[PDB]
RNA sequence: ACGAGACUCUGGCAUGCUAACUAGUUACGCGACCCCGGUCGGCGUAACUUCUUAGAGGGACAAGUGGCGUUCAGCCACCCGAGAUUGAGCAAUAACAGGUCUGUGAUGCCCUUAGAUGUCCGGGGCUGCACGCGCGCUACACUGACUGGCUCAGCGUGUGCCUACCCUACGCCGGCAGGCGCGGGUAACCCGUUGAACCCCAUUCGUGAUGGGGAUCGGGGAUUGCAAUUAUUC
């Protein structure tokens, strides 16, 4: 029953259900507008999305 | 299209593909 | 063309100021006549633009204090309306004049400011500008009203009103007269 | 304060030195002249330049100028 | 109209030291750095360690 | 209607407690444990009694009526959810439990928790917070 | 003539509550004696008959703006919720109380079921509202 | 004959008040309600400032319908008291000789400036590091 | 023939250029054309900490992305719209052809 | 230097009632607060006495408000 | 030559211009009601941009007047004017043994690597209390509390990729927390004309740790989830 015990923990919700698109990190994720990135890499790749800084 | 995501999601996804 | 500008029912005309020092710093007479103690604003953009403000609006502004009551203007308007009702009932004449006579009699004519270094309380007696005189008069009357209308059955309407009658002649039982006498005697002390 | 920059003052001095018979004391008229005969990348810079041109005219109409 | 190269990292030693190679004209403030200077940051994997490059 | 009457009750000896007579008839009965500012309105709402009267001027008939409403409420048209003691652990009898009744009920619930030896009973015996809150930097009134 | 907008609503709601009490046709429920009007209230309502005043306010609010259902009127008769140590927050009222008021005004001949999820006024209800507005205006003047 | 109608706005912070002046009998109402009954009742004379300041013979020839949206209460009251005066001045400019406009405008500016011009005061943006636009959070030492 | 064409882009200048190009094409077509309906601009706001750390002054940065939408109504079938919109398009703009 | 703990009466007495009924119309200022101060009377009771005296037609109302109410001596003319 | 300034965004205005049944206004007709007129976000259609939306232009420059000053740069007051110092963004050389190896398949060296200091599953802990400190929330009341009524906004977000989990109108049951069918929206179209609170009005309370304050504690009922004890929340 290893094949049914290795993934016996549900992952429908919680922090481990979410995963970062770029670095697979569970911390500092943004879920606004379906981005699913950490804050640091969103700051790094902020320019080519179209997000500009002018406020 | 049945799923039809929003205008903001289209631009965010297009930036994702460009990156 | 209205020949008189009532504050609802109280005439702004035929008032006389006994002090020539505060003639142009008290705004009641025929140019600064409204129908409410609630102005539009823009009176604190320059240095001396607050001198053109009506004195009922200045007391209305200085009534609200102490965090809980900040921002409440209409409530202060109806408090000073009921207060002027009490002045009219207890005296019989125009309550604008009692507001004029209380401000003159409660403004400190002398003051003591700090001098020198720290370590000893050394002060120098100086003169008081007439704008600071009416500012200290309004602040002392509002502070005395706040201290009287606290932890008592007496309402704010009477506790704004009956000190003005006591400050009209200086009956030695009001807050502003006592603190003005204290300021005058401590200014005479370090002279 | 309102103190003009070396760029505005230099451009106004050289536009007085090059052009003199096409200007005047009216601010809007020589503002339009300064828009036409030069390349200015902003409206505010154009207004500042035309204002210093008008001040230079008020200086020049009195007596000689050392610059 | 102008360019500059900055190389940072462990350059022939133990302490990290930066070499800056400036010439020409170069602005740094306001908006015009968006569309007059082009910035590219790269990492170089040497045997001794890492190295960073900024060219504008 | 506004002057004082005779036989005025000053101190009320009802349900072995003291009730001051100068307060309102709704809010002077709040000195009894088990009744507060919310149960006191409904006991005087089912009884045909005026609410604008002081508690000292009432008569024994209306006093006994209010006592019967607050003593046996369930058969006297009071909803079950409005009672404080619902689904008792011994028998499940719905009742508005009296002052010394709540004192005895509280001490026997503490004795039940102590004899069952639960986490709540252990924390009550030690004298600590039982609702599961942080007490590292708060609750300094324990001892010294 | 004179409408509801030409007279103050403060005396109007009391007069409409008195007239609707005098009609005696509201089929008021049985648990109105012991109920709280919202989840954020602290005590019972101090008035002996809150249901007639609530029904009058519901009728005149339906006159000013119709098409509102049960959940639309819960936003109206709600306010600040004091949670004690917490910072305060906005909270709605009781849905079933407003629903029973709407059923009462539908059973009485004032409120009909409006299309597209609303409840409008019968023109007899408009007749009653305008007539009592005229009576209150005549009593004031 | 042809209709003589003007439409004049008026704002204080964000509450706009658009007044519709046309030829008719003399009666003034906003949102279907007269000027005598608008809550709050404290600002009643402040609402009534143009009529008692200017005379009932000036408002006798027109009726006014005003539609509003935005703001709070005091801003709305100031929007009405600006919009009525500006609409009346615009109507007299449009259809009456200009001497009446001068004789109404000099006394209207003489009473208070904001009867004909708006207030250039809006809320500014709140910045990080504090609970307001100017205030900052408390700083702890040691 | 009530058709509604949406036109969205990041840019304003190229959006207005292609809108004016389609308008002057419809005017040279001698066809009844409606004007542009300037939709309200939606702004996407992201505020985050500049540092990757928890050390330093509490400083935040602001990110924006404006969205501009234009509408064009026309009175022609789909092939005329195709032959007028398939030529010389801006790379920032996008289209959506509908019929109602 | 003393608290002077107040124990205000909730209903009247034999001398207080006719004492105020002969005295308080002769005052120039009559408010429930001030008559509660000079007669040692609870806040609600002073209010109830003033609309009772208003219903008796011996006290003239000048202003009605939820916060402060002011009551006057009748004119001697 | 850099930095400052110059530059970008926003706010304040234009009854002039270009266009809006996914925003409206005014007229006209049909409706409902009061007494010859008034009201209605009720219905429909003859123009238009007053409100609203967002594009190009315009506008403010120490421009005019009176004083001060090497009549220098510049300063002050004032008329007319929506503004005669709006707020933010970007932000130079040189370095600090400043923080991050726990943001990264960014990383050198060192250590471990099957009885794993890698991985996965079940349970516990990060919450544990003589005490001290920092940022905060609630109040100490009657300029107030409780109960009804009155009436007023703007940034916004919303059915998801392996992502199951969205925002809610309407009708029913129940004190309330809450429960299935019922329809709309991939959005100025639907929640929504976001009936926000503080205010305003009318009673009740009366200086009493009281109807202030709601900490502590007992019982019961609900949703989320595989699971709530060391109460998740209500």
């Amino acid at each position: 029953g290893h094949q049914q015990l290795y993934w016996s923990h549900p992952r429908k919700f919680g922090q481990g259900s979410r995963s970062c698109r770029v670095c697979s990190n569970r911390h500092g994720l943004i879920r606004k507008y379906g981005l699913n990135m950490c804050r640091q890499c969103f700051r790094q790749y902020a320019k080519d999305i179209g997000f500009i800084k002018l406020d | 299209m049945a799923v039809q995501i929003s205008k903001k999601r289209k631009f965010v996804a297009d930036g994702i593909f460009k990156a | 063309t209205p020949d008189i500008k009532l504050f609802g029912k109280w005439s702004t005309d035929d008032v006389q100021i006994n002090d020539i020092s505060l003639q142009d710093y008290i705004a009641v007479k025929e140019k600064y006549a409204k129908y409410l103690p609630h102005s539009a604003g823009r009176y604190a953009a320059k240095r001396f633009r607050k001198a053109q403000c009506p004195i009922v609006e200045r007391l209305t502004n200085s009534m609200m204090m102490h965090g809980r009551n900040n921002g409440k203007k209409l409530m202060t308007v109806r408090i000073v309306k009921h207060a002027f009702e009490i002045i009219h009932l207890l005296t019989g004449e125009n309550p604008l004049q009692v507001l004029v006579n209380a401000i003159i009699n409660s403004g400190p004519r002398e003051d003591s400011t700090r001098i020198g270094r720290a370590g000893t309380v050394r002060r120098q007696a100086v003169d008081v500008s007439p704008l600071r005189r009416v500012n200290q008069a309004i602040w002392l009357l509002c502070t005395g009203a706040r201290e009287a209308a606290f932890r008592n059955i007496k309402t704010i309407a009477e506790c704004l009103a009956d000190e003005l009658i006591n400050a009209a002649k200086g009956s030695s039982n009001s807050y502003a007269i006592k603190k003005k006498d204290e300021l005058e005697r401590v200014a005479k002390s370090n002279r | 304060g309102r103190v003009r920059t070396k760029t505005v003052k230099k451009a106004a001095r050289v536009i007085i030195e090059k052009y003199y018979t096409r200007l005047g004391n009216d601010f809007h008229t020589n503002k339009r002249v300064c828009e036409e005969i030069a390349i200015i990348p902003s409206k505010k810079l154009r207004n500042k330049i035309a204002g210093y041109v008008t001040h230079l005219m008020k200086r020049i109409q009195r007596g000689p100028v050392r610059g | 109209k102008g360019c500059e190269v900055v190389v940072s990292g462990k350059l022939r030693g133990q302490r990290a030291k930066s070499m800056k190679f400036v010439d020409g004209l170069m602005i740094h403030s306001g908006d015009p750095v968006n569309y007059y200077v082009d910035t590219a940051v790269r990492h170089v994997l040497l045997r001794q360690g890492v190295l960073g490059i900024k060219v504008k | 209607s506004l002057v004082i009457p005779e036989k005025f009750q000053h101190i009320l000896r009802v349900l072995n407690t003291n009730i001051d007579g100068r307060r309102k008839i709704a809010f002077a009965i709040t000195a009894i444990k088990g009744v507060g500012r919310r149960y006191a309105h409904v006991v005087l709402r089912k009884a045909d009694i005026d609410l604008t009267k002081r508690a000292g001027e009432l008569t024994e008939d209306e006093v006994e009526r209010v006592i019967t409403i607050m003593q046996n409420p369930r058969q006297y048209k009071i909803p079950d959810w409005f009672l404080n003691r619902q689904k008792d652990v011994k028998d499940g009898k719905y009742s508005q439990v009296l002052a010394n009744g709540l004192d005895n009920k509280l001490r026997e619930d503490l004795e039940r928790l102590k004899k069952i030896r639960a986490h709540r009973g252990l924390r009550h015996f030690w004298g600590l917070r039982v609702r599961g809150q942080h007490t590292k930097t708060t609750g300094r009134r324990g001892r010294t | 003539g004179v409408t509801v907008k030409d007279v103050n609503q403060q005396e109007f709601v009391r007069a409409l509550a008195a007239f609707l009490k005098k009609s005696g046709k509201l089929k008021v429920p049985e648990w109105v004696d012991t109920v709280k009007l919202a989840k954020h209230k602290e005590l019972a309502p101090y008035d002996e008959n809150w249901f007639y005043t609530r029904a009058a306010s519901t009728a005149r609010h339906l006159y000013l703006r119709g098409g509102a259902g049960v959940g639309s009127m819960t936003k109206i008769y709600g306010g600040r919720q004091r949670n004690g140590v917490m910072p305060s927050h906005f909270s709605r009222g009781s849905k079933s109380v407003a629903r029973r008021v709407l059923q009462a005004l539908e059973g009485l001949k004032m409120v009909e079921k409006d299309q597209d999820w609303g409840r409008k006024l019968t023109p007899q209800g408009q007749r009653d509202l305008d007539r009592i507005a005229g009576q209150v205006a005549a009593a004031k003047k | 004959g042809p209709l003589q109608s003007v439409q004049v706005f008026g704002r204080k912070k964000t509450a706009t008040a658009v007044a519709h002046c046309k030829r008719g009998n003399g009666l003034i109402k906003v949102n279907g309600r007269p000027l005598e009954m608008i809550e709050p009742r404290t600002l009643q004379y402040k609402l009534l400032e143009p009529v008692l300041l200017l005379g009932k013979e000036r408002f006798a020839g027109v009726d006014i319908r005003v539609r509003v949206k935005g703001g709070g209460h005091v801003a709305q009251i100031y929007a009405i008291r600006q919009s009525i005066s500006k609409a009346l001045v615009a109507y007299y400019q449009k259809y009456v000789d200009e001497a009446s406009k001068k004789e109404i405008k000099d006394i209207l500016i003489q009473y208070d400036r904001t009867l004909l011009v708006a207030d250039p005061r809006r809320c500014e943006s709140k910045k990080f590091g504090g609970p307001g636009a100017r205030a900052r959070y408390q700083k702890s030492y040691r | 023939h009530r058709i509604r064409i949406t036109l969205t882009s990041r840019n304003v200048k190229s959006l207005e250029k292609v809108c004016a190009d389609l308008i002057r094409g419809a005017k040279e077509k001698n066809l009844k054309v409606k004007g542009p309906v300037r939709m309200p601009t939606k702004t996407l706001r992201i505020t985050t900490r500049k540092t990757p750390c928890g050390e330093g002054s509490k400083t935040w940065d602001r990110f924006q992305m404006r969205i501009h939408k234009r509408l064009i109504d026309l009175h022609s079938p789909s092939e005329i719209v195709k032959q007028i919109t398939s030529i010389s398009i801006e790379p920032g703009v996008e289209v959506e052809v509908t019929i109602a | 230097k003393v608290r002077d703990k107040l124990n205000n009466l909730v209903l009247f007495d034999k001398a207080t009632y006719d004492k105020l009924c002969k005295e308080v119309p002769n005052y120039k200022l009559i408010t429930p607060a001030v008559v509660s101060e000079r007669l040692k009377i609870r806040g609600s009771l002073a209010r109830a006495a003033l609309q009772e005296l208003l219903s008796k037609g011996l006290i003239k109302l000048v202003s009605k408000h939820r916060a402060q109410v002011i009551y006057t001596r009748n004119t001697k003319g």
